[PDB]
């Protein structure tokens, strides 16, 4: 699925 | 209210809230808890439900500034003696995960390594909760050429009724292998045992197994104490499955950051393969990975007992105490990844870490098994 | 540590603990429920156990000051489904205390009073979840020397399952004792529920009974409006068995005072008669006394519906909707007296309110059952 | 028994 583990990859470069 | 921003917004909500609460008042931690309990659901989305956790863990961290009110909350709730759900949350992780499945298959493949040409064999296991991980070994005992040994097992664990059911269940199985096979149970929690005093019987082989219960000792030299108690029954082996994510940072936040990363990889596994209104999933994630985060958050000092380290650690640590490593054998491996193909199971895989087995979804490290050989 | 002195003092703890929610901030409420908590436990004396809920019904309150860390901590507990355990605690209720058992006997033999004569029954029960009122029904329309009338029930609850289970008891036993019956399940809430819509076939005699549903109006005219509704009906009876306790004061402090005086009496039941380590004795207490003791204290407006009165606050709304008092007979009470000398039940007695049984303890009224005939 | 009725009874007249 859309990971929600990706979820946090994309927030915690920001 | 839109769906996959919300997903970041979670995040940034969690560590919000959680640096309030490490540095300063609750006025404004309060604020991002309202902001999080209307976006947080036990039943939604992954990140709904790792943030339906997170949330309560928290909220529980400050309760615990006034203990009059977090004592008074918690003041009717005496009269639990309920095993019998505990039981079947444990059933639950051996089937729903391959976690113990994996661990299980590692250590009987190590334990009957160390154990050839050995007439009589004795196994500790601390926490002996699950009867399976024995059942495979009387078969596989059974299975090799030179015939069934004398086996004795020590069970570990703080509630008779789980020992009971052990025994019964072992007992009944060997006698129809017709293997000699001896049960003695101990009823201990893990803080109070003494390894020294154990039973050992002279002419005996000894294999110690720990399935996800070293950890407990960097709550309270507690843990190398206890590694040389093992150490001085001069095992064969000891093989150790542990968890493999740094989740005892000194800080909150260096503490909460990579928790939840890991414990978004496992939410992954549940959403990619169960129905989200499955009472299986909600009974897993609520009572076991819930709770460990729980104690992750909330608690500190002694009561805090996950305290998860990374492989690294416990090899120095295990090194320490004078335990050489046992490299797995490379077809012990070939199995574990056979496990992982069938049986859904999609999206395992197993890395090898120096001759330990880490088990790992989607590249995120999540559990870890090692074989030990008593140096000198 | 020492007891009996223990019993005064925490009752002068929840009275100063009270005061400080009520007006002003929470550091010094802190105080005393951190004294109390020390003090109070679910398993002890009477007393300890009356200060266990209380204690817990007072944070509540005062975590709803903070709506953030109320809603935060209660963010896991949405898969709830589970009637099993709730219908146990109905039938404990039933067994443990007579309130039920003396209720029962009085409304049937006050509707059998109404019906004397009469081919067809229409019973129309509010609240509908414990068949052996009407299994009682059956048997003793069996019993009168006519013969039984044709019976139509109306079950009324927001659970299908307890409905399905109510009618599958009942048609049983009425087909075993060739009684024509129907029973017609209707599943709503009783805010919503609209008492004009039911189904009446002409020619029947009605009959009405609410056992302890009648207070729950009194949170959101809505009661004249529903007792002018059942009054729509025509009803030959309608029998109210209502809780006998001035539990709706404005105030937290009136509200409080007259709400321990009233449990202090039904716990005294509980330790006269059960050993104090009994699972059955806490699962009322914590699961029915004490969740009612939680919405008198904690909730507030539309959210608390306990807002239990006196007999007399009852006798005059009755009133108003133009109902007629139906004075209860000198035989049902002697029957109702001779339930609470047999069974154990030692210490209950019941008296007269104006033609209404109250049923008291040891000089303590607690609940009062009351016949209203269908005035013009 | 020595009534926790009777508990309150005698802390309400003090």
């Amino acid at each position: 699925s859309m990971s929600a583990t990706a979820l946090l990859q994309k927030a915690a470069q920001m | 209210l839109k769906p996959e921003e919300r997903g970041l917004y979670l995040i940034h909500l969690l560590l919000t809230c959680a640096n309030h609460v490490a540095s300063g008042s609750l006025q404004n931690a309060n604020a991002a808890l309202e902001q999080l309990s209307h976006l947080a659901s036990p039943d939604g989305d992954t990140m709904q439900r790792i943030a339906a956790y997170f949330t309560e863990a928290l909220a529980n961290r400050i309760l615990k500034s006034w203990p009059g009110l977090y004592k008074a909350l918690n003041a009717t709730q005496t009269r639990t003696n309920n095993v019998s759900e505990e039981i079947h949350v444990r059933r639950l992780f051996f089937e729903m995960f391959p976690i113990l499945k994996v661990s299980y298959l590692l250590t009987n493949r190590a334990i009957l390594e160390a154990m050839e040409g050995e007439k009589m064999v004795h196994v500790i296991d601390l926490d002996a909760s699950e009867p399976a991980q024995w059942l495979a070994l009387l078969q596989a005992f059974n299975s090799r050429p030179e015939g069934p040994p004398h086996l004795r097992i020590t069970g570990v664990h703080h509630q008779k009724e789980v020992l009971e059911q052990m025994a019964h269940r072992l007992i009944e199985e060997a006698e129809k292998l017709d293997i000699p096979f001896q049960f003695n149970p101990v009823v201990s929690r893990l803080d109070c045992l003494n390894v020294e005093q154990l039973r050992v019987k002279t002419g005996e082989a000894l294999a110690v197994s720990s399935v996800l219960q070293l950890h407990t000792f960097l709550a309270s030299g507690r843990t190398d104490s206890f590694l040389n108690a093992i150490w001085g029954l001069s095992p064969k082996v000891m093989v150790v499955t542990e968890q493999d994510s740094d989740h005892n940072g000194s800080t909150l936040m260096e503490r909460l950051l990579e928790s939840l990363y890991t414990y978004a990889a496992l939410f992954d596994c549940l959403e990619t393969k169960v129905p989200r209104t499955s009472q299986d999933r909600i009974k897993v994630e609520k009572m076991l990975f819930g709770e460990e985060i729980k104690n992750i958050i909330s608690c500190e000092g002694f009561e805090r007992r996950e305290r998860h380290e990374k492989l690294e650690k416990w090899s120095q640590r295990i090194d320490l105490a004078g335990f050489g490593n046992v490299p797995l054998s490379y077809y012990a491996m070939l199995q574990a990844r056979r496990l992982l193909q069938g049986c859904g199971f999609d999206g395992y895989r197993i890395k090898e870490e120096s001759g330990c087995a880490v088990i790992c979804w989607q590249d995120r490290p999540l559990y870890s098994v090692s074989a030990w050989r008593c140096r000198k």
